[PDB]
């Protein structure tokens, strides 16, 4: 089953600045790559859809990047409200699968 | 109208149901097995539109006996209205001729 | 009944026998060659489905000299069949239409 | 001449022109989605043409759903063409012996 | 014979031709292509064999502006030569069935 | 997307040798590279399309060789005019992308 690789585990970005999250697959995906955010004691937020395509309520902020293995989550000029935990999920091959995750500090 | 014409018609309405039920149900059989690539539906109509026209890029194929056994229903189907438009057309042209003689 | 519809069933029951013995004869001809992935009898089955149907998908094909000439068997088995059943389509629907007017 | 005749050119002069626009549109459609392959127009004739045959090696391919939806067209076209002349030839052949006979 | 039989049948001899010269060409057009694999003559013959067909598997194709275009010719061989053993078919079909009725 | 790798960042040939600059991509693909030479406060100027093919007004000197993911540009006997910065750049998959460069220096 794709592995789905988040590093580092933990993200350190200065107020305002722009932060990017990795997420490594073990084999070819396509572009099948979702990211969710996860502020404390909250359920699972879908952020960017299918390594790009924005999903509405999203600021416009977030961004996504990547195909193939590598893929990028971007966010312009991070803020407070950004907090939180950020996993990728692909849905290429069955069965899907979560990355580890990602924390984010500022 | 003919029957040739009734009959191509009905075998392309049934050919459209044959390639949504197809893709519904190979994502039903392909999603379980380890490394199967059929399991999201918008895909999957598009594998299943390459596979009633036997293009068969391979991009994309069932890889468990019952989606495979879609497969070939989906296959069957697209083969056998494709094979009844050409020979609606024959009985069309034929007959057609039969007057510009 | 009429000859065509003969020659159609004729070669449908031919094509199910080149599928089955088309599928057992590929494995036995490719074992042995390092590499080959056409080894084993239900596979087999399918990649001659797929073959019989000119869809190949590419997921599976013979890298022998003795597995390929199976498959341009199994080809012309099914391109064959097909084709006869397209005729007897038009052969059908033609003498039908010759009533119709 | 024969309506058939008529019927297969045009659905000659129609795929050439279904083969230069669905190439040039499958440029259109595919540049923008990270991963695809169908992005210079020499390489989308070639898979056009490989389309419309129903070959489809495999070497290039929509990942978009327009890109797709063009690739629809393209086979319909070349499919749909393919059997016009069978048809065609079917009617030459008919009206030819009847003659024969 | 009748002309249809006599068109079939050489649309059988050309076809092999074509197989051969379509064979021996590919090679021609893609050595000196840095990747290309469609290089020597044995698995070249069944290049050939599977795009007539139409099958494709993907295991080999051209990769330049001449192989491709060798490769459209071998295509449309082998779908003409199909079509036309269709259209015998349903000819001697067609006229036999005049009979039974 | 696909990453072009050109390394060296620099080369030093005496006058007249044979050099070669290298391009390794991501993934495969192809031939799908060009090559492009760019002077000090000059722009961009196609030299090689498609790993080796030539372009009409370049000199015989500059050759290309390569598939798949390893490229090479050379040129024979390089000379004073040849300083400068080389890019590879790929049109294999979308979109298209640009190696790092390599400076040639003499
Ligand atoms: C339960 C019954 C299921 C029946 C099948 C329904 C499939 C879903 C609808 C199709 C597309 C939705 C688009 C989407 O959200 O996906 C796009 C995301 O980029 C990419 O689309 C794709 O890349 C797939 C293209 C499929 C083209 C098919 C052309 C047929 C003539
Ligand atoms: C000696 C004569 C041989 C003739 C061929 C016989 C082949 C064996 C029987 C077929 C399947 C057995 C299932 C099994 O144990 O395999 C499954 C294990 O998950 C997966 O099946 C497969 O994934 C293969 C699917 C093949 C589908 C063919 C559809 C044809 C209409
Ligand atoms: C805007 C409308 C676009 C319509 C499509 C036009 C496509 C461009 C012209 C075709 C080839 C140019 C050659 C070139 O510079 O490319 C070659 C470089 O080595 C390799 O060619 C290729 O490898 C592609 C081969 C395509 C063969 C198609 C055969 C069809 C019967
Ligand atoms: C100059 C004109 C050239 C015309 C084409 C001639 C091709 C050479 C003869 C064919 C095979 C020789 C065997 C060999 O030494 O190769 C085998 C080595 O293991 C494997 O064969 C292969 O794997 C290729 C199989 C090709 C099967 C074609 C079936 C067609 C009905
Ligand atoms: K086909
Ligand atoms: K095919
Ligand atoms: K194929
Ligand atoms: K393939
Ligand atoms: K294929």
């Amino acid at each position: 089953d794709i592995l789905l690789t988040q590093s580092p585990a933990i993200l350190s970005v200065s107020p305002g600045e722009r932060v990017s999250f990795s997420c490594r697959a073990s084999q070819s995906i396509g572009t099948d790559i979702h990211w969710y955010q996860q502020r404390t004691n909250g359920s699972p937020r879908l952020l960017i859809k299918y390594a790009s395509e924005s999903i509405s309520g999203i600021p416009s902020r977030f961004s996504g990047s990547g195909s193939g293995t590598d893929f990028t989550l971007s966010i312009n000029s991070v803020e407070s409200e950004d907090i939180a935990n950020y996993y990728c999920q692909q849905s290429n091959r069955w069965p899907f699968t979560f990355g580890s995750g990602t924390k984010l500090e500022i | 109208s003919a029957l040739h014409w009734r009959a191509a018609g009905a075998a392309t309405v049934l050919l459209v149901i044959v390639l949504l039920a197809g893709s519904y149900l190979a994502v039903l059989a392909e999603r379980g097995a380890p490394g199967a690539q059929l399991i999201t539906y918008p895909r999957a109509l598009w594998w299943a539109c390459e596979t009633a026209t036997t293009v068969x890029y391979g991009d994309l194929y069932p890889v468990t006996l019952w989606g495979r056994l879609v497969a070939v229903v989906v296959m069957v189907a697209g083969i056998t209205s494709f094979g009844l438009v050409t020979a609606a057309l024959a009985t069309w042209f034929v007959g057609r001729e039969q007057e510009r003689r």
